[PDB]
């Protein structure tokens, strides 16, 4: 069980590995802020129609 | 020593002749190719520091949820009137919260 | 006869925790196989898609 | 190039109609997806307009 | 004694290297196989207590 717990920490480490790799995108992320606000603005106009 | 200096000069003369033989423009783009793989080596090591940072954060979550478990065992001991077992559980809780502060310090550095 | 009631419960309690450990083993091994595949697929595709497109 | 401009501009109108459909169906996430297709078609249409002006 | 402690450290370093060599996932299922035969040993002894009780 103790050696298997160390193997469970490989899954935890793999989850953080994907999070650190996703962190490379933070400079580009500003495009997602403008895209998301834009779709809510036209969706609000569509809901108001 | 004198013969080390003389030895490096005969070896350096042959090495300098080979350095003259290749075109500096071709060697300069080979150096850019080499420098691009050097950045490839750095990103793998840097990404592994993120994985190692997340591993200390996993240990922090393991030891903090273990401290909550022991606090529940202490609560059970107190409702069962076994105050001696409540102190035993609190001693396990204390070593887990003290190592959690060490992992928080390690995580702050990371 | 009082000892054999105690032993019959201890034998059932032992196989119950062996049984529990075996179901846990399958789930933990599955997660390790899945996590290996997720990492290789995500990293391989993201790297290849960036690299070939930029060069061309 | 003027034919490509008409193809990409009518494709942008099609995607705008898909965005309108997504908004009446309450699927705002699909409306943003359609708007992203519309944007790349209008941006390439401006490139084809520039090419056509030179031609 | 001091040489007993030093002796166990040189022997333990080699033993720990061998413990690193085997895969913990394979050793964990070998441990479950071993634990299943441990229950096989317990049932034989327990059943013999029933025979002794009847005697």
């Amino acid at each position: 069980f103790e050696r298997m717990e160390n193997k469970v920490l490989d899954m935890e480490a793999t989850s953080q590995a994907a999070g650190e790799l996703a962190g490379f995108g933070i400079e580009n992320q500003f495009a997602q802020l403008e895209a998301s606000s834009g779709v809510e603005d036209e969706l609000a106009a569509l809901k108001a129609s | 020593g004198l013969f080390d200096r003389l030895g490096r000069v005969v070896r350096a003369n042959l090495n300098d002749l080979v350095s003259k033989a290749e075109d500096p423009e071709k060697v300069l783009e080979q150096a850019v190719i080499d420098m691009q793989e050097d950045l490839v080596q750095l990103r793998q090591a840097v990404a592994r520091t993120i994985a190692e940072e997340k591993r200390t954060e996993q240990r922090l979550n393991q030891d903090t949820q273990e401290a909550k478990k022991w606090e529940d065992r202490a609560k059970l001991a107190l409702t069962n009137g076994e105050e001696n077992l409540a102190r035993e559980a609190l001693a396990r809780k204390k070593s887990l919260t003290d190592t959690a502060a060490a992992y928080q310090t390690q995580l702050a550095q990371q | 006869r009082t000892m054999s009631e105690n032993l019959r419960r201890n034998l059932a309690a032992l196989e119950a925790k062996i049984s529990e450990a075996k179901t846990k083993k399958n789930m933990l091994q599955a997660r390790a196989k899945a996590a290996k595949a997720n990492a290789e697929l995500q990293q391989t595709l993201a790297a290849a898609a960036a690299a070939a497109a930029a060069a061309a």
